[PDB]
Parts: structure tokens; C-alpha cells; sequence
């Protein structure tokens, strides 16, 4: 039984910077991938961010540089930071963990446990 | 880059029957030795989505033996048997062959 | 379908017996700053009464006595050679033997003082719980009993500080109640074993055999209480009552001090430790054909992914003289590594830690779904389950490798 | 036509020397139940006089005497280190030198009681069939003679029974008539000092120097005979005679008690054993290009096919302190294996025991048409014949692998 | 030099069990194959069975389901057991010692050591 | 599964002369790097057979240097340069490439 | 463009400290005729003051001295273990510290006479050209100094010849004028404890504490001077004055006999040797996409060409009990070789001396022209030029190799 | 800073045996190639002989059986002997020190240092 | 075997100008990965020659950065940018691809 939690921000004015923190309880973060995804009425599901535990990062081609992700193992959490949020970026955020197998490459399994999610809303 | 496309978006099915959902891609989406790089996800309304199918064939933990995936190349599908009122919700296809991981337009499973 | 794959360096261990080595800040290796690596979710069984710690350790301490001949005992440490580890429990309610869930791994044991005591353990390390009862089987009445305390009592010479005894007794028997359900009295053994019935220790290099009867017999202590001692007005030495040794005298029941020997004392002062041997080789099924121990106990896949190459194969000796035991241990470790590397080289597996081979995987070996092997089953118990067929698996792997 | 092929697991041996282990149940490891492996057909050249075992016997026993400074001499076996072997000649008419046919291999020697004695060997293993004579050269008067007995006679000390004594002397004389063609008489030494003339041994912790002059100065005991002895109101010594030491001076030829130093004693008991080096590397001509020592007398084909992959390097004790000599042997063995493995891997034939290489077979090396290579010659004979050109073969193999 | 010997039955009527024993009086069984050859006044020399020393066995298709082979080690023999001998299977039997050579393959040399052979008759 | 064919079945040669025997196979008797997989045997009348030629080229112990021969593919042959009255008898050629080993039809040698 | 390539067997070394093993003719490993290999044009800095080998030699001579608890001091030929080298400077004005050319390499050191002396070195190894002065800092620190002589002066018993003393004093004063400006004449000790104030030595089993004061002051001799002392006539002892220990007490200047300690006594000879560690692994740029130390100090090309297969692991003794230090060294050497071979084997460079792999050469590592790299710079300077990035280049090499 | 030196031989009549010797002063003959080169007024430059330290030698096809080349490590020098010198070989000889690079095949760098070169005519 | 030919034999160049030489061989000079197997030397009148270009691209120490090289196959060319009274002399190509070495004809470079 492993669980995830998120600390988030409420309503944001357009074009400023907002950060989302997300912590894990129950299992260490040494042997997985941690990713953030977002959902919206007009877009479905689109991948955003991926990170290992040493600090290897990976981002989508759309928001290649407009967002950054960081991790820390002292209290075992990670975080996103997104600058200049706009109206078209209506996005409810989810934390999740990809499981891995090493046979020839880092082959991927499903994303088993999903965080509750924060209804990050942007308005003027 | 990579774009999914699945059918049907919504279907009307009698309770306890079987439904098949087919999603297609634009790239080959086939492993050199492995089975596939596609996953099938399920979301209940207003809750965090769970896992159904990983690698396209096997099932996850705690999922009933009512979901089975198959296909190859640029077409994949999921068969679902003995549907219940609990499972009414949204099914999503996920792709992993290349970078820029991308879902597709989700499908709505509703009971007639 | 499913095909066999070799993993090297995977953290799975097993119980084993081996010669440890002494060190000190007959044996004088240097002792660096130690460190403890915690483990995530491993459950490990511990047993003090079936252990080789006492045998090797007691042999070493007797050798030190013989080599000595006017000295004070010096704290020492024990450490494992390359290829082993020391597991120690942390639960404050450790009932001598049983499972533990807070298990830490170390390379060098904590400080132990080689002091000898017979009836009352002196200069001993404490415990968090107020009082603990340790035995192999307290109900069987065929073994001795160790009582471990929380507040050490100062003993000069000899003298004891009065009421501190009384209150102490007022706790001890209380716990004993919830084990035997009767009022408990005490008395000397009424035997002729003058070497054990009498209390024994040493100070300043001089032995001390002291009579003791009022410590363990009720129906008045009040101020400081005194006892006869022979070989009290000759030499003033101090000591720490930390633990005591009690046995059952075959309604109210009587206990008896002094039942035991030196080995029981030594076990009482060092019991949280267990020697374990790592076996870095694993066989697992997947779809392919052509630091340490940190992740152990976690998911099989997560342990697999964190497995990375190492510059070192399989401390801080600097440029000292290892001695006989270190040299033997190093030779054994290096030959074990050579043997294992030859075993890997027998197959077409020429150096990679991750090794995919062409051998079919049948349903008899596992009878476990592919999902449950790499998402739920930890490495240690997976190896424990597959151990029944390891030799057959190795032989089939070699046969399908050389025959091509 | 033919091309060089490299075999690794080959049963061929050569002559060499080394140290050993002190099996005994100081150098005191354990000793489990041994086993003896026969050889189907090997003619082996034994030589007890040149043997290097006696030197190690004398050095180790002398070290034991110094360590002790009632002896209760434990039958002590000498165990060969890893990678070596001990050969025992089982033929029952063996003069200690020459060919032997019934040659077997054994890991650890039979029990030897290192009892010091002279002019009368005591507590030694008897002869299997009949009394015999051991000598380096019967025609060399500077050499000594060992007379080995078949029916031991007990002597109580001294008090000796004469009924068996003169019969044993008669049998000895009759046998010596075969080797020497004159009537033989015996006469006491009248030597220089105490040790070369009297009988020497030790019993129950004290030494005995006895006046044994009356047992050979034949001109009728017809009963028990008493010999003077000094250091009867003494502890008795009833040790049994196993053989005697006999020497000649300069046609009534005279034989002479006395002889050489203490060394010859261990020559009278450790003459059946030889220490032998295993050299697992073979070169053979084949039409291809791109346990151990068990069947070492079989044909090339049989020994080649019986070669299978081992799972051990190149075993009696367990978790025991080894000592200086054991560590020496183990480190030397592992270094030899590493050197040989690197040598084999230089040609790319690393993992496979059998390797065919791309080198033409210079017919001038051996002649010996291919038919007789694998149908008539033993492996050891093949190595003996090819030893003249092994270095050139190795160099050419390395050069051709380098050229690619 | 090495020699072979055989023991067997005399007159045997059909549908019974034929047991033939063959002993070796030379080098051990470790490094060869022992093989049985059959000669008859009809159709010529044939092949019956092949045995190693571990117990690995090989048979022909003609008599796959009717003949079996056994070996031991204490006294160095090997043995045929053939069920339901028919009238058309009458055949003198020979033991022989195949030599072998190891070069990446079990290269099979000639069969030099041949037993003297024994006559076998059929009862009717 | 493999059938030999010997030629001739019987020939009558003057003593001390040279004779040649040839037998055909149904498959190629060629090793990857070796010579062949064929055997040549004698049989005296009423006596146990003995080895003559192994691996198609060489001769065994005690074999006089009058026996030779070679071949390839689906044709092999044996040769005698000098024949004696002692060697009157039979010669057989044997196959070993596949599992189903099989002899030939016998070659009887008789002196004029 | 340019790609990295690994060479195994490069003659490059670095300063290191290790247990040099004792050897003599408690040290019986024997030694055959030694050989010295000259090095062409290597320039090596020597610092005898910070040498660690003398530290190991001391307290080992002390252990040997204590073990006997008369002595004909055997020349103890210290020698290096496997995988190490002893560099011997060979200049005539080397004075102990600084750069040296003509630097030769030798396996086993020169004969050493471990004779105790305090103020006058006895039976010390002579100088080669002229008297010399050695100090750690002649001017910046008032520390003890060593004076090395040319013609050893024979003294007996205690009994010295005046003319030679006057000549040596005159030459020493003239030489010291070259370093210190003031007039140098030697005054008496005027010190404290008699251990470091008088003359101390031992001879034929007897210690001698001779109060010597006429060898200084004299602000004369005209014959034989006599200085008897105590612990029949005195034993006819004899000795060779070879070197004198002096110390300044901060015009007219005053050196002082004695002072310092006995480490300085054993440093008066072992100042010509340094212990160095071979590191046979190098990387260099070239064009690809797929005995020892003799050439060191020569151009890159010659050393690359002469690097051929050693066909050995990386000596003098033959079948001898090695002891603790030998076996320690051998185990360490074999472990180092195994570690290095595993490190090389992580890539495809497994069985080849040279191996060139697929990694682009980042120009920031060297910033040197290819001609300059492979035509002008010796290996030892190249390793220093790359030592700043060895770890990262190794990691990049492994990362690029394991991708495929 | 290395130098090459050579020892003159004066004039020789045709059909004679002429030996030329060349010594070195500098780095030892460890891992370089020592070769000679001839110069003529009307023939250009042609190659003659090559030697290593181990004694292995290489020659040109034009002088298969006319000259032989050898070395002496003790004096750190080398030489050749030319039998039957002809009147058509008016020559000037030069010593040369080819560098080498050991990467797979022994790659052949240039010829850095050159001896002063010696005159050799044929007397008649 | 191999004949080195080059153009031109003589040059009439102004001071400090650039001059180019082109030498052709009988076959290719290309290593599997190396730039070439060609040497490019210069000699002064009456003095011993020295190295200019080794492996066709680099220059040894003591060579001014005015000499350059290029080419492949059967044509290799060499370039000088600035010349002076020092550089007058004889430029030579040298060939080492095969076991036979040959300089070929010389190139007399002089100044008007
Ligand atoms: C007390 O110790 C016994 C073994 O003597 C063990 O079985 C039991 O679990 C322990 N009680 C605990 C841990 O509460
Ligand atoms: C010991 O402590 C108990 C506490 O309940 C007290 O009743 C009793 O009087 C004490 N006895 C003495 C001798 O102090
Ligand atoms: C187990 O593996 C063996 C491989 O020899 C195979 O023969 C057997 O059929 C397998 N078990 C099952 C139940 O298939
Ligand atoms: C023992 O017999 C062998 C057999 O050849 C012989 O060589 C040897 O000389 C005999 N021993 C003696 C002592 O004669
Ligand atoms: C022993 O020799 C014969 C054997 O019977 C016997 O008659 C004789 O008396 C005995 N002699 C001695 C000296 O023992
Ligand atoms: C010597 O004492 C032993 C002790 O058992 C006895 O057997 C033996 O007969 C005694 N011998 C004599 C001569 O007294
Ligand atoms: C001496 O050896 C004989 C030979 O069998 C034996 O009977 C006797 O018991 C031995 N002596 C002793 C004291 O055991
Ligand atoms: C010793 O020689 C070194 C060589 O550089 C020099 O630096 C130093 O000053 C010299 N010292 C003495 C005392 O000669
Ligand atoms: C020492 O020698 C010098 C030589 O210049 C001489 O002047 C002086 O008198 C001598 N002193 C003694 C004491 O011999």
C-alpha cells in the first residue's frame, strides 16, 4: 500500500509562475520513474514531465522549456514550476509513477498508483 | 509526431455484454522482440484513472479477468466481457514507441 | 513466450557461518567512522541461541587472556570481510528471537567491552525497554534466563545503594507475573558451585570473588547495604549493574542467580547481530533472446533498474598488516569471485550484468503469472522459491548455450 | 591438412615438489573419509630414494619436537594441495624404485606415526607379502639397507622372545642369499659414540638407550632374553618391531646394525608415495579449423571424450583456520589458474574447453601419422613426445591469432 | 589388446523376450560407444542400438519400439532386451566398440574391436 | 532413410591384381570441414568383421597399405592394388551422416 | 577525427608507499645475481627526508633485535614485491633531495648493515666523489645534518689516529665554508642526557657508552688518541668511521656531535632509493572506429612499439615458506591485477594489449597537436596531462561502449 | 636532440664487396626503424633497406641479392654489406630513423632526423 | 610495381607566392581509416633533406605553418602559401601503401 499526495496553489492570475509540490508516502523513489500528466475538457490526456531519482529529466516537445521539474530525496518529493500560465493552459495535474524493467533497455510497464489530483484553476 | 485515433467514441451496450474498442496509430509501434509499446487505461468519472493493460497483452493487479488486448503494427484493440454498472467510464489508449508520449481522444463506455 | 535471463549483482542473501575479524581503535586493525544503511520493507528472523558469533568471539577473547600473560578491558569491534554483511534489528520489543521489520545493515559492529561477569552483568550496554526477559524457551524450564535492565546501578568495590534494589525488584517480578502468573521469590541456589554461586569480577587486574546473599532473598535495606568479598577496604573500583542472570528453581516460585557460564554473558551483551552472506546471482523470466542491499526487499523491477555497474568488485586498511584472518578472508573472497565469474563465462555471457539467453521457460519452475513476478514479489523470496530448481536451470542454460 | 587444436581439461602430469597439509584427527586441520581412484593402465616410475617427502617429514616433526619443548604420536596424514596429486604404487614386490603398474591416486596419505627409533623400527606398517630388502645400490658399501618385515615380533622393554627372533633371522639370511651369494654373519657395531651403537627410542615420555649388542653377535636363546638399558622398577615398553636397519662393512660377509641418520626412518614408511604436478593443457592435430586423472591411461579418444565441463576451480575442511602453509598453497594454486586462463584466453579460446585454431600442422614436429595419434598413444606419452616443441607451438598460435 | 564376450539363449519360439548379455574384458566403458550389429542371410548387415557409459541410448527406427538397452558398471557388461521376437527377425548378433573423437562434434572413427559373435536360432 | 548401392556385387579378379568397388548414397556425405562420414569393412567367411577405412582416407592398425579410396557427394569408392588369397571374402561400406545408419548390399571378392 | 584508444602495459608510474619485504642470505628468501636496468632520459625528483621506506625498515630492525631476546649483521637486501619498482638515483652531487638524472631501476636494494651508532656512523656505505652535507633545510631550519665522508677511518676498541682526524676536520671545515659563511670549528657537546651526548655502539655482544670530547673543541693530536670507557683489558673492538651526525646551536659557529635520534642513523644509507608504483593503463588519441620500464622516458612511438605481450602475470624465491609479508603482497598484487582486468573487460577490450574504440575526442582534454602528442611528449608527462580527467573519460568510454 | 654518424669507405672498383657502417648518438635503437636511402644525380631517390631492433630486416626488389643489412646493439649501430658493386650504382647513402605508431597496423610516420650522407663512387 | 609521377618538374614563382604540386601514383593510397600513406619531403641543394608532411595532413615540429596537403585515390596535392630564399630546393613525394617504396621524379622549386 503506497500513496501519493500533492500540495498545490489555488486561483492564479494569467501570465505568472506557479509551482506544484508532490510527495510520496510508503515506498522509496529509488527504483521508478515519476511523471506528471494533465487533463482538461478540450484536450483529453497529454504527457508533461518525467524524472528519475538521480535527476535525469525528460519533457514533452510542446512545453519543452516553459516548465521545469525538480526532485529531492531528503524528504522524498518532487515538484513542477510553470511560468506564464495562460487561458489555453487549463490543466488539472496528476502525479504518477512508471514501473521499469531492465532487459535490454528501460522497458515500461503500466502506471499503477495515481495521486488524487489538484483542481488547479486559472482565472482573472 | 504520434497521434492516436480510436473508435467508437461512445457506444450503447446492454449490461453484461462484450464491447471492443480499436485504436490506431501513425508509426509502426512494434518492439524488436517484445510484444507492443501500447497501454490501455481506464478512468471512472471524477476519479484518478487506473491501469488496465500494459504491453498490450497482460493485465495488471486487482483487475478482473474481463479485459484482453491484442493487435499489431498500426492497429490495436481491447475486448471487454461481462460489463457491469461499476465499469461505466472512459477508456484511453497510451503510446510509448517514441518520445513525446501522447494519448488519444478518449472513449466513453455507457450502459444501454 | 518466456525466456530465462541472468542478473548479476542482485541483492539476495542467505544465512551462513564465517570467520569475522577483530578491530580496535592479537588484533589491532584500525576502526574508521562507521555507517548504517537502512532497509525498506524486509522482514528478517533473528535467533541468538543458534549463532556462531559467540563461538568465534569467545575463542578470540580466551586467546587474548592467554596472550596477555595488570590491565583494563579495552572496547573492540567485529567486522565482516568482503562478501558478507551484518544485519541488526531495531525494534525495542525484541523478544530475543523472532521476526524484525526495522532491519539495518552494517559492516562493523558497535562497541563491545570484553568484561567478564558471572551473576550480575557489569559495564554492559543498556536497552530502551525498562526490563526485558530473554530465553531460548522460558516455558521449557531447561534453559537459563537473561534479565536486561534500563537504568544501570552503580556498584563501588562490596556496596550497593539501598532502595534502588528494592524498586528494581518491584518492576522485575511484575513483568515476570505476566509470564508465569504467580508471586515470585528468590534465594541463592543452595548448591556447592562456589565458582558460580558467588559473585565474580575483576578490577585493576586483580580478581574479586564476593559473597552475595541479601541481594536475592526477601521475607530493611534502607541505607547502603554491604557484602563480604575475598581474594572491601583494599581497593575501590566501580561497576555498572546492567543485566542479571536468573534461572528457575525447578503457588510461589523461586528463582536462582548464577545459572550459566561466560558464553551466556557474552551472548547477552551481543545478540542483535546476525552474519549474512550475499549471493549475487539471479534467474528471472522475460521476453528477450540473443549501495548494495539498499533496494533489497523492494519490488523486483525496482531492484532490477537500480542495478548499475561497479568499479569495485564484490574498512580503510590503508597500508597496515592484515594478519592471518584477514588474509584468509581476502583469499576466500577473491577465489569466490573468480569461481562466480568463471560460472558466468561458461555461458555466452561475457561481462554484461544483464544477460539474455536462449533457453525456454516452462510452467513447472514458477507457476507464477508474469505480472506477479516483477510487480509484487520481492527478490529475496523469489530466489527462495526458485531455489528448488536452480541446479537444473543452470545445467539447462549451459547445455542450450554450448550446443547452439 | 591437419590443424592445431587446444584441449584444456587434459589428464597429463609431470614431476614436481611442493608443501603439504597436516591432516590429523601447529598444523592440525581435520580429516574426513578419503577415497582412492585406480588408474586403468599407467606404468609409473617410482623412486623413494630421491623422494622429497622425507625432507618435509623431518622438518615438520622437528618443529613439533620444538613446539612440545607421552608424545602419543598421532597417525598424521599428509594432504596434497589443490591442483596436485599423490600417487601410490600397490605392487607387492616393489624395491622402492622402478616401474609400477597397479598405480592408484589418493588425495591424502595413510596414517604415519612419527616414532623416532634406530637399529629397530617400531610401530611401522608391515609388509604385505614377505620380508624384503630396500637399498639404493647393493654394490655400494657407502649406502645403507632397510630390511622390511612381514610378521612383526613384539619386544617388551628390554625383554625379547627368542623363538621368533632366530626364525626371522633365518628367513632374512635365506632371502639375502638371493641378493648376496655368501654366508652372512652379524656382529655388534662397536662404533664411535652412543647413538650409533646402542638402541634408541622413547616411551611414556622418557628416553631409552638400551644395550642391544646381544641380538646380533651370533656365534641359542630358547627363551626370553633380557638386555641392559639405561636412561626393573621402570615403566615398561612393549612396542612391536616392524623392521630393521642393516649395513655392511667392506667369505663370511658381515652385516652391521646402525646405519644412517633419523631420516631413513621416514624412508621406511613413506616410500610408497609420490607427489605429482597436473598440467591441464594439450595440443593435438585435428581436421578442424575456424574425474580428472581418472582415465589418464586410456587412449586419446577416450580421454578426450570423457572430458566434460567442471564446476569447481582446478575441500576436506570447512570454516576452519588454515595456517601459513595452507594459504601458501591456495594462493599459489589460484595464481597458477589465473596465469593459465590468461594464456588460454590470449588466443580467444576463453570460454570453451576445446578450441580449434587456424594454424597449419608442420609435419616435421612429430611425424606420427594421424591414425596412431588417437588410437594408440596415451595422453602422457603424447605430452612427453611433444614437449620438445611446445614453446614454438605456443608462439606460433599466439602469432597466428594476432595476425587474424 | 582387448576382448569381448557374449551370453545368450539357444532356441526361442516367437512372442517371447530375448535377453543378450555382452561383457568387456579390457579398457573401461568410459570413453567409447558399445553398439550392436545384426547379420542375417537376408538383406545384409543392419544396426540395433548405441549406448554410452552414462546411460544415454540411441536406437534405430526399424526396431524402435521392440528393443531396449541396459548397462552397469560393477562388472562391465551391456545387454539387449527385445520383446516379441518374430520369425523374420532371426539374426546373428555382434557386439562392437565404436571409437570416438572430440572436435566440436562426436566424430566417429571405425569399429575396430568386434566380439566373436554368437549364433541365435528361432523355434517353431 | 538412407540406402547404399554397391557395385559390383561380385567380381572375379586374377590374384595379385587391382580391383575397385564403388557405392552410391542418397545424400551428400560431406562434413562442414571434415572429409566424409563413410566406413569400409572386411568380412572373412564365417568370422567377425574388422575395420578397414575410417573417415574415407586412413587405415587402422594392422591394415596393409593396399587398401585405399575416396569419394564425395553421393559416390564413394574403395581400391585394392594387390590382392592375396587370404583376402578372398566380402567388403561392405557403411554410412554415418544421419541417425539411421545402414550398410550396403555386400561386395563379394573371389579370385579367378 | 580523433578517437580514444586504451593501451595496457604502458610504463607509467607514480609515488606510493607499501610494505617492502625483508630479504637476506628471520628472512631467508635468498637472492640470485641482481641486475640494474638503466633508464634513458627520465628526470625524477628524490626526497629522502620524506621517504616512507626507511620508516618500514625501522621498527622492523627493532623487531628482529627484540626477537633474539654477537650479531653479525647480515646485509639485508630489501627488494620490491610484484607490481612495484625501486628507483635508484645515480648522481655524484645528489645531496639527498632534488631532481636526479641517470636514474636506474633495480629489483632488490643494496646490502645494508643495521649497526647502531649515535655520533659516529660505523661500517657505513662510503661516498663516491667527495664529502657531502645532507639536511632537510640547511638554512631555514636549525635541524640536524649528516656529513658523509670519503675515506673511512679505522678505529679500535676508543683508539683513533690523529693525522687522519686532522685531515678530515680540515676538509670538512673547508666544505662547510661553502654553505655557512662564519668560521666553523667544533666544540664539545655541553648537553644533557648521556644517551645522545656521548658515543654509543655495540660490539661482540657488549654495549659501549664512550665519553668522547677530544674529537672536538681544540681551539694538537700529534699521535694516537685514546678514549676508553666502561659499560682484563677492553675487548679489541674495531669499526669504520664513515659518517658523522652534526647539529648547529643556532663569526664563530658551533656544530654539535650527536643529537637527533636513530632514524637519522638509518637514513644515512637508504637515501638513494625510492619506492614507486606502476600503473599499466593509458589512453591516447588516434584514428579508429571499430623488459618493463625500459622505454619509459622515451618518445610515445618507441614505447608504443616495444609494448609486446609479457606472457606473465605482471621471482627470485623457489619453493620457500613466504611468510606474512610476502603472502600479503602477493594477494594484494593478484587482487590489483584482477581489478584492472575486470575494468578493462567492461569494454570490448578484453584480450588485446591495444584496443581502439568508438569515442569522439573532446579537444578540451588535451589542446595539444597530434604530432606534439605522439612525437615529443613521453608517457609520464602525458599521464599527468590527462590525470585531470581520467575518471570522466573512463565514464564516457564506458557509457559509449555499453550503448551497443 | 639526436644525431646520426657514418663511417666512410672511399672508392672501390667494380664487382667488389663494400660495407657501410652508421652509428647513432641519442635515443637507443628501441622501437624505431633504421633504414637507408640512396641518392643519385640521374636516378632520383630509391629505397634500400630497413631494420628493427630484433634483427628482422626488409629489402627492396631491385636489390634482392646484392646487399644485406645488420645491427649491433652493444655499440648502438648498424651496417650493410653490398656484394658485387657495379659501375651503374654511383651513389650517395643516407641513414634514416623512421618513427612508428602502434595502432592496429603499425602506422608509418615520417623521417625526422637525417644523417649527413656519404659519397660512394666506383673506381676505374 | 608502383611509379610515382608528379607535376610540375619546375616552377617559375614570384617571391612569397603560393605554389601547388600534384603527384599521381599507379593505384590508391587509402588506408581503411587513415588519411593516406603518403610522405612529402624537401631537400636543400647540397644538404640532407628533412620532413615536411607526414600522413598527408600534419607537419612535424620546426615546420612553418605554410605547408599543407590534401588529396585521395590516385592524386595527392600539396600546397605552399609563402616562400622565401630558404624554401628553394627539391620537393619530393613518397609512397608507402605497398611493400615497395618509391619517391618518383623530383620537383625543382626555384624563384625567378
Ligand atoms: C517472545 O519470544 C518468543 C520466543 O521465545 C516469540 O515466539 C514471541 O513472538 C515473542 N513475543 C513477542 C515478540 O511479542
Ligand atoms: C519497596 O518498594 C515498595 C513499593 O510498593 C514498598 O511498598 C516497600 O516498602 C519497599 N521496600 C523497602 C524495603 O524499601
Ligand atoms: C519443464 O521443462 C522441461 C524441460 O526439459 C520440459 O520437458 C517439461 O515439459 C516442462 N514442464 C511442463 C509441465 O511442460
Ligand atoms: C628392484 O627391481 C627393479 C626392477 O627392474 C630393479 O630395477 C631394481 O634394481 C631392484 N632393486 C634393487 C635394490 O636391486
Ligand atoms: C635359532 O635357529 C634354529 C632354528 O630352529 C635353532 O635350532 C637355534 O637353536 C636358534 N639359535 C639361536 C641363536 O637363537
Ligand atoms: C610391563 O607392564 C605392562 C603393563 O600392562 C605389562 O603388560 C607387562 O607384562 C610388563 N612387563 C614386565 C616384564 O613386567
Ligand atoms: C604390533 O603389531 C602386531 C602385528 O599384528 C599386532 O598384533 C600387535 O598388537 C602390535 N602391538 C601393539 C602394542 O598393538
Ligand atoms: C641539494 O641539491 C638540490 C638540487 O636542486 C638543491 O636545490 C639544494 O639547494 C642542495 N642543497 C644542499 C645543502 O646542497
Ligand atoms: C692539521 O693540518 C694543517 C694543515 O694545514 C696544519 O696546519 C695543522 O697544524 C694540523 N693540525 C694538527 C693538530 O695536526
Amino acid at each position: 500500500q503506497v500513496q501519493l499526495q500533492q500540495w498545490g496553489t489555488g486561483l492564479l492570475k494569467p501570465s505568472e509562475t506557479l509551482s506544484l509540490t508532490c510527495a510520496v508516502y510508503g515506498v522509496s523513489l529509488r527504483g521508478y520513474y515519476w511523471t506528471w500528466i494533465r487533463q482538461s475538457p478540450k484536450k483529453g490526456l497529454e504527457w508533461i514531465g518525467e524524472i528519475d531519482e538521480i535527476g535525469r529529466t525528460k519533457y514533452s516537445q510542446s512545453l519543452r522549456s516553459r516548465a521545469t521539474l525538480s526532485i529531492d530525496t531528503s524528504k522524498k518529493q518532487f515538484s513542477l514550476r510553470l511560468t506564464s500560465v495562460t487561458a489555453a493552459d487549463m490543466a488539472t495535474y496528476y502525479c504518477a509513477r512508471w514501473r521499469l524493467m531492465m532487459v535490454d533497455e528501460v522497458t515500461r510497464h503500466g502506471m499503477d498508483v495515481w495521486s488524487q489530483g489538484t483542481m488547479v484553476t486559472v482565472s482573472s | 509526431d504520434i497521434v492516436m485515433t480510436q473508435s467508437p467514441l461512445s457506444l450503447s451496450v446492454a449490461p453484461g455484454e462484450a464491447a471492443s474498442i480499436s485504436c490506431r496509430s501513425t508509426q509502426s509501434l512494434l518492439n524488436r522482440n517484445g510484444d507492443n509499446y501500447l497501454e490501455w487505461y481506464l478512468r471512472r468519472p471524477g476519479r484518478s484513472p487506473q491501469l488496465l493493460i500494459y504491453l498490450g497483452s497482460e493485465r495488471a493487479l486487482g483487475v478482473p479477468d474481463r479485459f484482453s488486448g491484442s493487435g499489431s503494427g498500426r492497429d490495436f484493440t481491447l475486448k471487454i466481457s461481462r460489463v457491469e454498472a461499476q465499469d461505466v467510464g472512459t477508456y484511453y489508449c497510451l503510446q510509448t514507441r517514441q518520445g513525446a508520449f501522447t494519448f488519444g481522444q478518449g472513449t466513453k463506455l455507457e450502459i444501454k | 513466450n518466456l525466456w530465462v535471463t541472468v542478473y548479476y549483482g542482485v541483492p539476495v542473501w542467505r544465512d551462513a557461518d564465517t570467520t569475522l575479524f577483530c578491530a580496535s581503535d592479537a588484533c589491532v586493525p584500525t576502526d574508521p567512522n562507521p555507517q548504517e544503511i537502512p532497509l525498506e520493507n524486509v522482514t528478517e528472523n533473528f535467533n541468538m541461541w543458534k549463532n556462531n558469533m559467540v563461538e568465534q568471539m569467545q575463542e578470540d577473547v580466551i586467546s587474548l587472556w592467554d596472550q596477555s600473560l595488570s590491565f583494563d578491558p579495552i572496547p573492540i569491534h567485529y567486522c565482516a570481510p568482503a562478501g558478507y554483511a551484518i544485519l541488526k534489528c531495531n525494534d525495542k520489543k525484541f523478544n530475543g528471537t523472532g521476526p524484525c521489520k526495522n532491519v539495518s545493515t552494517v559492516q562493523c559492529t558497535h562497541g563491545i567491552k570484553p568484561v567478564v561477569s558471572t551473576q550480575l552483568l557489569l559495564n554492559g550496554s543498556l536497552a530502551e525497554e525498562e526490563i526485558i526477559i530473554r530465553s531460548e524457551n522460558l516455558t521449557n524450564n531447561a534453559k537459563n534466563i537473561i534479565v536486561h535492565l534500563n537504568k544501570s546501578v552503580s556498584i563501588s568495590c562490596c556496596e550497593l545503594n539501598g532502595t534502588e534494589w528494592n524498586e528494581t525488584l518491584n518492576k522485575v517480578t511484575e513483568k515476570l507475573k505476566e509470564h508465569f502468573n504467580k508471586t515470585i521469590v528468590f534465594q541463592p541456589p543452595s548448591g556447592g558451585d562456589l565458582e558460580t554461586t558467588m559473585h565474580h569480577f575483576n578490577c585493576r587486574g586483580e580478581f574479586f570473588y564476593c559473597n552475595t546473599t541479601k541481594l536475592f532473598n526477601t521475607k530493611e535495606f534502607n541505607g547502603t547495604i554491604i557484602l563480604p568479598c575475598r581474594i572491601s577496604g583494599i581497593i575501590n573500583c566501580t561497576s555498572n549493574i546492567t543485566g542479571i542472570i536468573l534461572t528457575r528453581d525447578g503457588t510461589d516460585e523461586t528463582f536462582r542467580p548464577g545459572g550459566g557460564n561466560i558464553k551466556d554473558n557474552w551472548r547477552s551483551e551481543l545478540y542483535k547481530y546476525k552474519v549474512v552472506q550475499i549471493e549475487p546471482l539471479g534467474i528471472a523470466p522475460t521476453r528477450c533472446k540473443r549501495g548494495f542491499l539498499g533496494a533489497a526487499g523492494s519490488t523486483m523491477g525496482a531492484a532490477s533498474i537500480t542495478l548499475t555497474v561497479q568499479a569495485r568488485q564484490l574498512w580503510l586498511p590503508d597500508m597496515t598488516v592484515w594478519g592471518i584472518k584477514q588474509l584468509q578472508a581476502r583469499v576466500l573472497a577473491v577465489e569466490r569471485y573468480l569461481k562466480d565469474q568463471k560460472f558466468l563465462g561458461l555461458w555466452g555471457c561475457s561481462g554484461k550484468i544483464i544477460c539474455c539467453t536462449n533457453v525456454p521457460w516452462n510452467s513447472t519452475w514458477s507457476n507464477k503469472s508474469y505480472e506477479e513476478i516483477w510487480n509484487n514479489m520481492t527478490w529475496i523470496e523469489w530466489e527462495k522459491e526458485i531455489s528448488n530448481y536452480t541446479n537444473r536451470i543452470y545445467d539447462l542454460l549451459t547445455e542450450s548455450q554450448n550446443q547452439q
